């Protein structure tokens, strides 16, 4: 199945305060009004990076696995909420072909009513996570509107990634592309609107 | 960075000739401002009671409650709105410019064209307008007979200037453009510090931390080359931009002399219509002229002739033209219909009737 | 010297640039935390047999070497490829610590490209090693009465170990001309053997604990670093500064800005960094540049006098007779209450001249004499007489015609 | 040698650009001097302050090295006196105005 | 060429401010032409005689 992204999935590209200003940036972004794949799990490609989101009220979705093989031959990220908080490991796991939770260690770390949105990207050996948590009034699709995703963690691990899978109900997957965006910062230094410069000739004009 | 400074010396005179160039541009801006406004020898000021024949300058004369700017100059001052960079002050402050426009304006109102040619010789404003009418070939009685109408048309026309300037910022587009181009140029000059120019990094302390001396010196010389080309590009563009402003200050200084301090015969130099006078107002980085002009507004067709026959003599008009209402012939001035009977004083004789192509038979009254 | 002349005409000349120099250097980094647990390497009660040498890998942590080199505890401390004093400034992808027990005479085998029973059969270092070696006498820890035969080393091997090669294989060694059948015999031996350590032995036969430190750096990220030092923080003065990786120089001050909880720097429209968060106490500081500007000398010309006044353009006299103009701090000129035509221009309505024992004076310029024109309703002024006037006007019309042959200017002959 | 060529070429392009900008400033002055000669010397200008201060009578050119000098001859009114004045006078019920 | 284009971005603003300068000169030619010819308000015609 498929759904429109609308204006969703913009994140703060750097740890810099800017106020009452418009800033032009090139980065891996989800393009405006693009297709995102909709699901109710498969192994999926990672490409340049992933936008991920789900609509939730019951904690059916627990975490993610990332790597090249996604199985034993080499190191792989395992990221899980232990129902207290997030846990992270990077071992060469020989885990299940249908992995779930019920309804070697070179690094390790410890941290519907909700839409929970995330962005994953891996650049020069640092793995980046951004997120936002927000209320909702629709189950079938991503809500049309704007709110920027803030950073969570920034992990020096060097591991290659080409595939991922989600630990188990409605969720959405979209792929980042190298795009130029114009970002609007308000008086309090939050991003509050954006323009995808390649979207249409009016956006190129802006 | 003292390490970078020791390499920059190898380029020699370049940093001195860039400052010598920008100093010439900065020193010129005070000459431009002086040549427009400082055309008056003494700081004239207005009588206490404003008996200017019913004309109303209250919106262009000073207001002492405010700097001492006029009401219109306060609209004009509202409608336009450190990596080694500095901004120098002007020599004449915005209060000194408003004293010069006040002196030029108070001399103009109280003494006409005369204060540009010697001492300010006082003359009543109703008579100053009479000689400004007589200067466009409209006979001076046409003012005094219509003085209340003319004063009301002037007082009304100044009111429309206040409304036009109150309504939009797009009135002062030329001055806001000069402000915007200098901001666009400086933001460009500073944003160019973020560029690599082929070096390993745009930051000198990053280069100096990553690399040993002989390698760091080669990466720094790429930043020196690119930043020096970036500054030479700015100075060249400011020299060309200042030449356009100098050409405009030479024109504004010429409209001060020929068109505020005088009355101009030059067509469409001092606005459209036959020019009577104009008033200077100051604005941010500029001057504003309120050009006052006679425009003819309703017209009627007449039969006309180059001469009239009398006793076999051809008579030609001294001042004016011959016209007929259909039954009678009159002579009028050209720019306003005032018909007068044709007489030996209004007309001059030259030769017999038979030469002139299109002469008419009529009568000359001899008083 | 600026003009390359011994005579100077009347004017104002820029002779220099002024700049407030930094009074001190500030460094700020986060509170020193995730210090690596070297007690597992050096202070464990257990220790390894040298054939089975125990390696610790350190990652995602801050590792102090100054506690290692300043400690009096060690009977030897050595380093190869690196200065021991420099270690605390460095960062690495991984750091390794290799730990074992040997007799005190054999500690000299743990060195770059060296040879012998311990080097070639137990623990080997390359001919260009980058790292350090640390050792101490462990006779009270590792010896026992009756002989501690529980410590082992490889006495026999088929071939020498490669650099850093680890080997716990039990392969029986054949010294003789007849095969082993997988067990000892005449000149056939089990490879691992003991010193039998006792407290009474001479220092060459007493046990020593040994640690070897090795360093690794890759395009994989520098997960280990030495500890980061920080100074006190100084507000309201021109200082050189470093916050995390951001170097600069400026007047640091308190500010009203509200960064979001993840933001660390603040930027102007022109990219220019204009505020920072202190990583130790999470306040936001404004950065403003240390005061600078042209220095100009105001002179009545060296024909008339040797007095001068100095203008520090845009500078305030706090930063530098002395007088604060709106053009900048002016020094050596007397402020005057009168006003005159502008002789030497300074800026913002101020000019200077040389006037009455005479001195340089600075004043607000006079635009001209005021004149209330004697206007009236019914009165006119008419001139009774005239002057013919002759006015000189000069205009330039042409430059000196010049040509430059660029083939000869760039490279003559 | 290519470092010397690169520096000397940029040094000469900087000079030629500023001489092109200065030649346009001197041309704008030579076009004004040519206009002052036609209108002030060959004529009598009515243009206020164009040919000196005061009401212009005539002017004379004198040559100078790299330029020109105009000696502008003008009439300046000098000894003003106050009078009472009127726009018109009544005679036999009709207003007379000065011709 | 994509290999060259990625190097040219390291020189920053230069290429944009050259396109902007030539675009300003192009727009000025249509202004120069209207300052001269477009001084008349109405398209006047001569009579047939
Ligand atoms: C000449 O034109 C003016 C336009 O201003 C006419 O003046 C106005 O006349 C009306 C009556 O028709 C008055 O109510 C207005 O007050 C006048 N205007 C002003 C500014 O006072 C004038 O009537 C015209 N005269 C002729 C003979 O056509
Ligand atoms: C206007 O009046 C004069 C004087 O009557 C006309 O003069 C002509 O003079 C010659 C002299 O030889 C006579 O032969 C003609 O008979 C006169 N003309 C007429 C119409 O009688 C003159 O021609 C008249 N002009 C016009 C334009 O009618
Ligand atoms: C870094 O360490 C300092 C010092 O412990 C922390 O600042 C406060 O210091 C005072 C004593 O001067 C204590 O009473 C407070 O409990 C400390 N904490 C706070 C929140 O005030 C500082 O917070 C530490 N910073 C970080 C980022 O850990
Ligand atoms: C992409 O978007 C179109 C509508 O624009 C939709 O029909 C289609 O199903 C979406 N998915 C794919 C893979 O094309
Ligand atoms: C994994 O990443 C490293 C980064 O240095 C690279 O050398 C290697 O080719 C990558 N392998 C794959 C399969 O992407
Ligand atoms: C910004 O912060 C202020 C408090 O400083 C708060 O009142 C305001 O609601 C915030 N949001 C916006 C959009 O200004
Ligand atoms: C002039 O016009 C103003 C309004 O613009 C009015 O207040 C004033 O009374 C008028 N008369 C005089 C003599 O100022
Ligand atoms: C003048 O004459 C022409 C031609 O007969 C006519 O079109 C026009 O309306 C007339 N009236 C005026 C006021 O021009
Ligand atoms: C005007 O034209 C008519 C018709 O051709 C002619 O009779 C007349 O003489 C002309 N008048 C003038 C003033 O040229
Ligand atoms: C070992 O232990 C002592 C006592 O607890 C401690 O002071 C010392 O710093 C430790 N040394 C190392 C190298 O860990
Ligand atoms: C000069 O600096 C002092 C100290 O900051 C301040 O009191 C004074 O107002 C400043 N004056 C000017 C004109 O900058
Ligand atoms: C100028 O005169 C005023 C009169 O109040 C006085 O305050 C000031 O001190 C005087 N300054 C000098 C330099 O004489
Ligand atoms: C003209 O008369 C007034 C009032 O008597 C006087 O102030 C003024 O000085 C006189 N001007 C001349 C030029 O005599």
């Amino acid at each position: 199945a498929y759904t429109n992204s609308f204006t969703r999935g913009v994140y703060y590209p750097d740890k810099v305060f800017r106020s009452s200003v418009l800033h032009s940036t090139q980065d891996l972004f989800l393009p405006f009004f693009s297709n995102v794949t909709w699901f109710h799990n498969p192994v999926l490609p990672f490409n340049d990076g992933v936008y991920f989101a789900s609509t939730e009220k019951s904690n059916i979705i627990r975490g993610w696995i990332f790597g090249t093989t996604l199985d034993s031959k080499t190191q792989s990220l395992l990221i899980v909420n232990n129902a207290t908080n997030v846990v992270i490991k990077v071992c060469e796991f020989q885990f299940c072909n249908d992995p779930f939770l019920g309804v070697n260690c070179t690094f390790e770390y410890v941290s519907f009513k909700n839409l929970r949105e995330f962005v994953f990207k891996n650049i020069d050996g640092y793995f980046k996570i951004y997120s936002k948590h927000t209320p909702i009034n629709l189950v079938r699709d991503l809500p049309q509107g704007f709110s920027a995703l803030e950073p969570l963690v920034d992990l020096p691990i060097g591991i290659n990634i080409t595939r991922f899978q989600t630990l188990l109900a409605a969720y959405y997957v979209g792929y980042l592309q190298p795009r130029t965006f114009l970002l609007k910062y308000n008086e309090n230094g939050t991003i509050t609107d954006a323009v995808d410069c390649a979207l249409d000739p009016l956006s190129e004009t802006k | 960075s003292t390490e970078c400074s020791n390499l920059l010396l190898q380029y020699g005179s370049f940093c001195t000739q860039l400052n010598r160039a920008l100093t010439g541009i900065a020193v010129e801006q005070d000459k431009n401002t002086q040549e427009v406004f400082a055309q008056v020898k003494q700081i004239y000021k207005t009588p206490p009671i404003k008996d200017f024949g019913g004309f109303n300058f209250s919106q262009i004369l000073p207001d002492p409650s405010k700097s001492k700017r006029s009401f219109i100059e306060d609209l004009l001052f509202n409608k336009v709105t450190f990596n080694g960079l500095t901004v120098l002050p002007p020599l004449l402050t915005d209060e000194m410019i408003a004293q010069y426009t006040s002196a030029l304006l108070a001399g103009t109102i109280t003494s006409g064209w005369t204060f540009g040619a010697g001492a300010a010789l006082q003359i009543p404003f109703a008579m100053q307008m009479a000689y400004r009418f007589n200067g466009i070939g409209v006979t001076q009685n046409v003012l005094y007979e219509n003085q209340k109408l003319i004063a009301n048309q002037f007082n009304s026309a100044i009111g429309k200037i206040q409304d036009s300037l109150s309504s939009t910022a797009s009135a002062l587009g030329k001055l806001q453009d000069v402000v915007n181009q200098n901001a666009q140029a400086l933001n460009t000059l500073v944003k160019q510090l973020s560029s690599n120019f082929g070096a390993i990094s745009s930051v000198l302390n990053d280069i100096l931390a990553r690399l040993d001396k002989v390698e760091a010196e080669v990466q720094i010389d790429r930043l020196i080359t690119g930043r020096l080309q970036s500054l030479q590009t700015y100075v060249t563009q400011q020299l060309i931009r200042a030449a356009e402003i100098r050409a405009s200050a030479n024109l504004a200084a010429t409209k001060m002399s020929e068109c505020v301090l005088g009355q101009s015969k030059r067509v469409d130099f001092c606005g459209k219509g036959y020019h009577l006078m104009s008033f200077p107002q100051s604005a941010p980085h500029g001057v504003v002229f309120l050009h006052v002009t006679y425009v003819p507004a309703q017209e009627k067709n007449f039969t006309t002739a180059p001469a009239i026959c009398h006793d076999g003599k051809a008579h030609f008009p001294r001042e004016g033209v011959f016209v007929s209402n259909g039954t009678h012939w009159f002579v009028t001035q050209r720019n306003f219909y005032e018909p007068q009977i044709i007489t030996t004083h209004n007309t001059f004789v030259s030769g017999n009737c038979d030469v002139v192509i299109g002469i008419v038979n009529n009568t000359v009254y001899d008083p | 010297c600026t003009l390359k002349s011994f005579t100077v005409e009347k004017g104002i000349y820029q002779t220099s640039n002024f700049r407030v120099q930094p009074t001190e250097s500030i460094v700020r980094f986060p509170n020193i935390t995730n210090l690596c647990p070297f007690g597992e390497v050096f202070n464990a009660t257990r220790f390894a047999s040298v054939y089975a040498w125990n390696r610790k890998r350190i990652s995602n942590c801050v590792a102090d070497y100054s506690v290692l080199y300043n400690s009096a505890s060690f009977s030897t401390f050595k380093c190869y490829g690196v200065s021991p004093t420099k270690l605390n400034d460095l960062c690495f992808t991984n750091v390794y610590a290799d730990s074992f027990v040997i007799r005190g005479d054999e500690v000299r085998q743990i060195a770059p490209g060296q040879t012998g029973k311990i080097a070639d059969y137990n623990y080997k270092l390359p001919d260009d090693f980058t790292g350090c070696v640390i050792a101490w006498n462990s006779n009270n820890l590792d010896s026992k009465v009756g002989g501690n035969y529980n410590y082992l080393y490889r006495l026999f091997r088929k071939s020498n170990l490669k650099p850093f090669e680890r080997d716990i294989s039990t392969e029986i060694y054949q010294a003789g001309s007849t095969p082993c059948n997988g067990v000892e015999g005449f000149n056939c031996y089990f490879p691992l053997q003991s010193y039998g350590f006792q407290p009474t032995y001479g220092v060459g036969y007493q046990p020593y604990r040994v640690v070897v430190l090795s360093f690794e750096l890759l395009h994989a990220p520098a997960t280990v670093c030495g500890p980061k030092k920080s100074t006190n923080l100084v507000k309201n003065k021109c200082v050189n500064f470093n916050f995390n990786g951001l170097t600069g120089t400026g007047v640091l001050t308190e500010s009203n800005k509200k960064f979001l909880p993840f933001q660390q720097f603040g930027r102007d429209i022109d990219d220019t960094t204009d505020a920072v968060r202190d990583p130790q106490t999470l306040e936001i500081l404004d950065i403003t540049p240390c005061s600078f500007g042209g220095v100009s000398v105001i002179t009545p010309g060296t024909n008339t006098s040797n007095q001068v006044a100095v203008l520090y353009q845009g500078v305030n006299c706090t930063e530098v007779n002395v007088f604060q103009t709106r053009a900048g701090c002016l020094i050596g000129a007397e402020h005057v209450n009168n006003s005159y035509e502008c002789d030497i221009p300074i800026g913002a309505g101020i000019c200077a001249s040389y006037q009455t024992s005479q001195s340089i004076i600075a004043y607000t310029m006079s635009l001209g004499a005021e004149n209330s024109v004697a206007y009236s309703n019914n009165s006119i002024a008419i001139p009774i007489n005239f002057t013919i006037s002759v006015t000189t006007e000069i205009l330039p019309v042409s430059m000196t015609k010049t040509s430059v042959d660029c083939t000869m200017y760039i490279c003559g002959d």
